């Protein structure tokens, strides 16, 4: 009999798994500040990583690698692939962004503005996109740019002017792909993933038709719906798309690149977040946000470290969870691609 | 990667190596704090014999 | 050298007391005499803490056997150990006490009393270091409840920083001498609550239960009930009486046992309880010691919450294979755990087993559950002095009824800060 | 030569002192009656061993050492044990009866009744001296003894020796072989009232010695006698630059200069590697890479936590036995490329390295294996408050309901000490955090 407190109760994902972890009759849940537990799904600010490990005779799992927020941050994962030489600053599956403090406040304020200016004599695209992880602005001046943000930390990297548009709409989107790291850093990629699609034409000259969030489709777009239900295109049409359109898979054009750019990731922070000779154990669910270009290059646009599910996916990725990442440490009475790399 | 300040001995030697550069109460107010505890152990078992008197 | 004065008083007071030091004079090596005739130096290590040393290699207990009565005592003298006791340390008198607490306490008792703080004081002058009392009596009837709670409050007049132990049988209908033992109780347990540092709850409706549905015994006698007392009362001095760790002495005990002063009610337990020659495992000694049918209060556990619990564990086994299996418990039930106090189990684990036996655990608990002994007694208290009856066996000895309705009062308070805790 | 006077305070302190100068013993071939054949200046001297030793007419070695305890029973085993010889009654200081788990009681109460006869012994000592350094002090946090009285025998310390430098040797509470739930009382207790009194202070967490001893002993059930010598050997480590020659850590005031940059934050890590089972009859001696890799190793250190996520504001390297720089430095910067070795930007990123050529000394019959090279880290990381934030925690949990609060109250202290101590705790944690967050 295992036992597991639950300290995110907004937490969509483990909410489904706190319920499956209980439909096995072999884990009992507990009050959230009982210490005698042998996993932890824990909350997302503030986490109490020292207090974990500590209790004699108990194996303790959380759900969440001290550390992770460096890559799943917007400044600190531009920091984080600029200063990293497994990554380097001529990283070429992710945009070239800056890190900008507002002026109420290193700062790379000259730095961004020094390749702006090569952008605008060479006669190239300009369209530079700022956001941050608390918003957002799409402009091709870069006065525009650095009065917003004064107006947190912020970020501004070159918008790809120039993105794959599914047919018939001629829309953007963007790909959301599912990545579980268990305890021995195995890294394990959902083979569903999802395509989070703008129902509005592409107007290259209105922020509805650039941002493919699933609440800006479903609060400012007027073709919610219209093409796919609720803007979500899952592999299966994806990859019948690029076929019949394109003549190439999805596994070829894009799938290779994603699992590509997910192991260098994840495999750049690894001695930084390791939990191989810890006193206690971490895993953790990401979620990768892909964008693709009419090149079919796929771009590197952020990570989240604690995303939401597809309602269609979520019991068998839920279920998923419990196997690789749960069962694996206490056993009780695949849909995954295992990323296999160097330790 | 500079090795400074090497000193070396019969027993053995030492060194600095250097990677990056840089970017009380009186004896008067004790025993009054150890006075005043006992002047409560003192009072709470005065209180003590009392109760058990009455 | 943190020397234990023993204090007898009363019928069952020192039926349960001779027994006791019958059975730890054997886990020590002394033969009825005084004489040592052991085969380990373990048995002598603590053994000053129980008994004096006298000349010729003598070892005398450290006990004063008082009542009211002389019959219980000539009975004790007569016994196996009978002739080992410090002869002057029989203090009686002839009237006895009539199972009526105001007659130990306020009448009979009182002209007794001096006699027995005259030898208290004797042996406490012939302590290196004398760290505290420990007194067996009942609650139920006269001497052993009324004069003994008097003692309790005039010892501690005279000694009011050292500890006061008590093992207290608590009375139970379905083990009844007298109409009257709930009143007799009630008024006791107001004193325990003030005047001693730790509590034992023996509770006789437990060891009458545990007798006939575990032992299967159709007619427990008083000699059958002082069987599951003498071995739980070796188990929890277990850690006074060897080397060890873990509560040695009757503070440190007091300390990792009370959380605050008037919650000092403990339940023991003890396994195995069998009915013999087959070896028990320590996941067998775990899951016993920590069951209801294992308890000597008649509370049920999982009704309450335990505050604190130490366990002790005596034979030739696997400390680690006990951790695991305390762990086991601790980390499976923890809902029964309070939480605000961190680790609140503690174990300890002695290599001398009691008398034949291979190995055996007793169970040290201060839980919340303790309440349902205290409102039994009230509702059997209630039940009666709500007529008033059988009030003038007391009256007549001076009391007033005001003196039973505060002892009333008292006792739901202290069920009631229970309840607080509980919640 | 400046002399060095050891406090042993409580069972804890006391068992572990009787470790540490068996060990001492052992190093510097000083035989259980005091003689020490390699000395050759009979009756006196001046060497680096007389820090620790002073010297009678008749040859033997005495320890600069004190032992208080406030029972007999822990310091009588000093009095008829192996090194009895060593010490004389003036140095064994014994109570009747402790301080029963009880901060207050071993502070307040007994504290009270015997700090002048422990300040008198210890004068004693200090009058031998030409030029005292200061004090060693050993403790447990847990103890009402090792806690309560260390820390008023601290303060009369600051009173009776200003200029000079205490540090100490603290054992943190672990449930696992912990004997008290008020242990975290006790710890916070005596960590306020000591903190402005000691200068540099090294933490161990029995936890880590007890998995260390499981781990790489292959003990099932870690005793004392387990812990205690391999706490030795780590204090020995720190020690042995004060006892032999040699020009890093040479005074106590050096450990707070090479160690402690702001005074509140006096807490080094300790790390330890490699310890190795005696029973296994042939183990692979480990390189200078290998057991300087073997520092950054959570599951080495004398407190578990995990200094990826912390700054460091000083890092010390002591090496014993057959190790010279140039495999020192080629670890080092292989290290710091493999490890998330941050400093705090006010701080050079550097490693001061001793090296003693002697290796280590084994107690004959002991647990661990003889090695040819050794090496504790002494590193002042932010990642130690991990430590704090567990026992404030402990702490918050059973003082939100008061329990056993009566017991301190009952000896005379006031419930705001408790109050008084947790609010200090809490910024101290804030201090740890201001550093090495970002
Ligand atoms: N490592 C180690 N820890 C010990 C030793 N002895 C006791 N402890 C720890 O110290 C704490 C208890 O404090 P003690 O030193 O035994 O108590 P004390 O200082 O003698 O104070 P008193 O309450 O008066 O007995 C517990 O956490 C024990 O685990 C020892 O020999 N080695
Ligand atoms: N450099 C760039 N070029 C083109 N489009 C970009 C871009 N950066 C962001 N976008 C678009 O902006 C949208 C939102 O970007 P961002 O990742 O900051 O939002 P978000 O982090 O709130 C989504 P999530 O909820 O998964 O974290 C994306 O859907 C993407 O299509
Ligand atoms: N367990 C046990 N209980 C007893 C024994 N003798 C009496 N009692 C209980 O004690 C109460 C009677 O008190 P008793 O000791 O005989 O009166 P006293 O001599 O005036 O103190 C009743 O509740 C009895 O059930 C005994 O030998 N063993
Ligand atoms: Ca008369
Ligand atoms: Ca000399
Ligand atoms: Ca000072
Ligand atoms: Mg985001
Ligand atoms: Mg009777
Ligand atoms: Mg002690």
């Amino acid at each position: 009999m295992y036992t597991f407190v639950v300290r995110d109760e907004n937490s969509s994902v483990y909410a489904e798994v706190s319920r499956l972890l209980l439909a096995t009759g072999q884990w009992k849940r507990l009050r959230k500040d009982n210490p005698r537990f042998n996993l932890m799904l824990g909350e997302r600010n503030r986490l109490p990583f020292g207090r974990l490990g500590h209790e004699p005779g108990l194996v303790q799992l959380v759900n969440y690698y001290r550390g992770a927020d460096k890559l799943c941050r917007k400044a600190s994962l531009v920091k984080l692939i600029k200063t990293s030489p497994e990554l380097s600053e001529s990283c070429t599956w992710f945009p070239e962004s800056y890190v900008i403090y507002p002026t109420n406040l290193t700062d790379e304020r000259e730095v961004f503005l020094a390749a702006y200016n090569r952008r605008r004599e060479g006669r190239e695209g300009n369209v530079w996109i700022a956001k941050s992880s608390a918003g957002i602005l799409i402009s091709s001046e870069a006065s525009e740019l650095l009065d917003f943000i004064d107006e947190q930390v912020h970020v501004i990297q070159k918008y790809l002017e120039k993105p794959l548009l599914l047919e018939p709409g001629h829309r953007k989107f963007d790909i959301r792909s599912w990545v579980l790291v268990d305890h021995l850093y195995n890294i394990y990629l959902y083979r569903e993933g999802v395509l989070r699609t703008s129902s509005e034409p592409y107007n290259s000259a209105d922020k509805t038709c650039h941002l493919t969030n699933h609440c800006i489709q479903k609060e400012y777009s007027k073709n919610y719906g219209r093409y796919e239900e609720g803007n979500e295109m899952f592999f299966e049409e994806f990859n019948q798309y690029l076929m019949d359109a394109l003549n190439t898979t999805l596994e070829n054009s894009i799938l290779l690149q994603i699992k590509h750019i997910i192991r260098s990731c994840l495999m750049c922070i690894e001695p930084a977040i390791s939990t191989k000779h810890l006193h206690y154990q971490s895993f953790q669910l990401f979620g990768f946000d892909f964008m693709v270009d009419e090149e079919l290059k796929v771009w590197l646009i952020e990570v989240n470290g604690a995303p939401a599910c597809a309602q269609k996916l979520y019991a068998e990725l839920c279920q998923g969870i419990v196997d690789v990442a749960i069962s694996s440490v206490f056993p009780l009475a695949s849909i995954f691609i295992k990323l296999h790399h160097h330790h | 990667m500079e090795v400074i300040e090497l000193n070396k001995c019969t027993s053995g030697q030492s060194f600095e190596v250097i990677l990056k550069p840089p970017s009380d109460p009186s004896l008067e107010e004790i025993q009054k704090k150890l006075e005043a505890a006992e002047e409560r152990r003192k009072y709470q078992e005065a209180e003590l014999l009392k109760h058990l008197a009455e | 050298m943190r020397e234990i004065v023993h204090i007898q008083a009363g019928q069952c007071g020192n039926q349960i007391g001779a027994k006791f030091w019958e059975v730890i004079s054997d886990e020590h090596g002394i033969d009825p005499t005084g004489s040592y005739h052991g085969d380990s130096d373990l048995q002598l290590e603590r053994i000053n803490v129980y008994y004096n040393e006298a000349t010729g290699n003598k070892y005398v207990p450290r006990a004063i056997l008082v009542d009211l009565e002389p019959g219980t005592m000539d009975s004790v003298r007569s016994g196996p150990f009978g002739q080992i006791f410090r002869p002057d340390n029989f203090v009686f008198g002839q009237s006895g006490a009539g199972n009526n607490w105001a007659k130990g306490h306020y009448t009979e008792g009182a002209e007794l009393v001096d006699s027995v703080l005259d030898v208290v004081r004797k042996e406490s002058e012939s302590c290196d270091c004398l760290q505290g009392f420990q007194l067996t009596h009942s609650l139920g009837g006269g001497t052993g409840s009324g004069m003994g709670t008097l003692l309790i409050s005039k010892i501690r007049e005279e000694y009011p920083d050292r500890i006061m132990n008590t093992f207290s049988v608590m009375p139970s209908p379905k083990v009844s001498d007298t109409v009257v033992e709930p009143y007799n109780a009630t008024l006791s347990v107001h004193q325990l609550v003030e005047n001693t540092d730790e509590t034992y709850c023996i509770d006789n409706e437990a060891l009458y239960d545990i007798c006939f549905r575990t032992l299967k015994l159709t007619t427990p006698t008083y000699g059958d009930l002082n069987h599951l007392v003498s071995a739980t009362m070796s188990g929890v001095t277990t850690c006074l009486r060897f080397p060890g760790q873990l509560n040695a002495d009757l503070r440190k005990l007091a300390v990792n046992m009370v959380p605050f002063p008037r919650l000092h009610f403990f339940m023991p337990g003890f396994a195995p309880l069998t009915s013999q020659y087959r070896a028990l495992t320590v996941p067998e000694l775990t899951q016993q010691m920590f069951d209801s049918k294992n308890m000597m209060a008649a509370c049920d556990p999982r009704h309450g919450r335990y505050l604190t619990v130490a366990a002790i564990f005596r034979g030739r086994m696997s400390m680690k294979e006990v951790d695991e299996q305390m762990l086991n418990v601790q980390n499976k039930n923890s809902s029964y755990f309070v939480e605000w106090i961190p680790n609140n189990v503690k174990t300890a684990v002695c290599d001398i087993p009691p008398r034949g036996l291979k190995m055996s655990a007793t169970f040290i608990g201060n839980s919340t559950a303790i309440q349902e002994l205290f409102k039994r007694i009230s509702e059997q208290f209630t039940a009666m002095f709500r007529r008033k009856a059988f009030l003038h066996w007391y009256t007549g000895e001076g009391m007033d009824e005001m003196e039973f309705t505060e002892a009333e009062s008292n006792m739901n308070d202290l069920v009631s800060e229970y309840q607080q805790y509980q919640d | 030569m400046r002399e060095c006077i050891s406090i042993h305070v409580g069972q804890a302190g006391v068992q572990i002192g009787n470790a540490c100068w068996e060990l001492y013993c052992l190093e510097h071939g000083i035989q259980p009656d005091g003689q020490m054949p390699s000395d050759k200046t009979i009756g006196g001297g001046d060497d680096s061993f007389n820090t620790f030793f002073s010297e009678t007419g008749a040859g033997k070695h005495v320890p600069r050492a004190v032992f208080v305890d406030l029972e007999p029973t822990v310091i009588d085993e000093v009095r008829t044990g192996t090194y009895r010889q060593l010490f004389h009654p003036e140095q064994l200081i014994t109570g009747k009866e402790d301080a029963a788990n009880n901060y207050a009681r071993g502070h307040y109460t007994i504290g009270k009744e015997i700090i002048d006869l422990v300040l008198d012994r210890i004068r004693k000592l200090a009058d031998q001296c030409t030029g005292l350094q200061g004090f060693l002090v050993f403790h447990s946090f847990g103890g009402g003894t090792g806690s309560g009285f260390t820390s008023l025998l601290m303060e009369r310390l600051s009173v009776d020796y200003g200029k000079k430098s205490k540090l100490e040797f603290s054992i943190y509470p672990a449930p696992q072989v912990s004997t008290a739930v008020v242990e975290p009382y006790n710890s916070i207790l005596t960590t306020h009232t000591t903190l402005e009194h000691s200068d540099c202070a090294f933490m161990v967490d029995n936890e880590a010695i007890y998995d260390i001893c499981r781990r790489n002993l292959d003990i099932e059930r870690p005793t004392y006698t387990n812990l205690n010598r391999l706490i030795s050997q780590i204090v020995s480590s720190i020690t042995a630059s004060l006892r032999f020659d040699g020009a890093l850590n040479v005074d106590l005031t050096e450990f707070q200069t090479n160690l402690v940059p702001y005074p509140r934050i006096h807490f080094p890590l300790a790390t330890y590697a490699p310890v190795i089972s005696a029973e296994k009859a042939y183990h692979e001696q480990l390189s200078v890479a290998e057991i300087t890799n073997a520092c950054f190793e959570p599951a080495n250190q004398m407190v578990k936590c995990d200094p990826r996520h912390g700054k460091y504001m000083a890092c010390c390297l002591l090496y014993r036995g057959d190790v010279v720089p140039k495999d020192v430095n080629a670890a080092i910067a292989t290290i710091k490329t493999k490890r998330s070795i941050q400093f705090v930007d006010w701080c050079p990123t550097g490693f001061k390295v001793g090296i003693n050529y002697q290796p280590p000394t084994v107690v004959p019959g002991g647990d661990l294996a003889k090695v040819q090279r050794a090496v504790c880290m002494l590193s002042n990381t932010t990642a130690i408050a991990e430590a704090w934030a567990r026992l404030d925690h402990k702490f918050d949990l059973m003082y939100a309901k008061r329990a056993f609060v009566h017991w301190y109250v009952g000896e005379g202290m006031e419930e705001g000490e408790f109050s008084e101590a947790r609010e200090d705790m809490a910024a101290l944690e804030k201090d740890y955090e201001e550093v090495g967050v970002d």
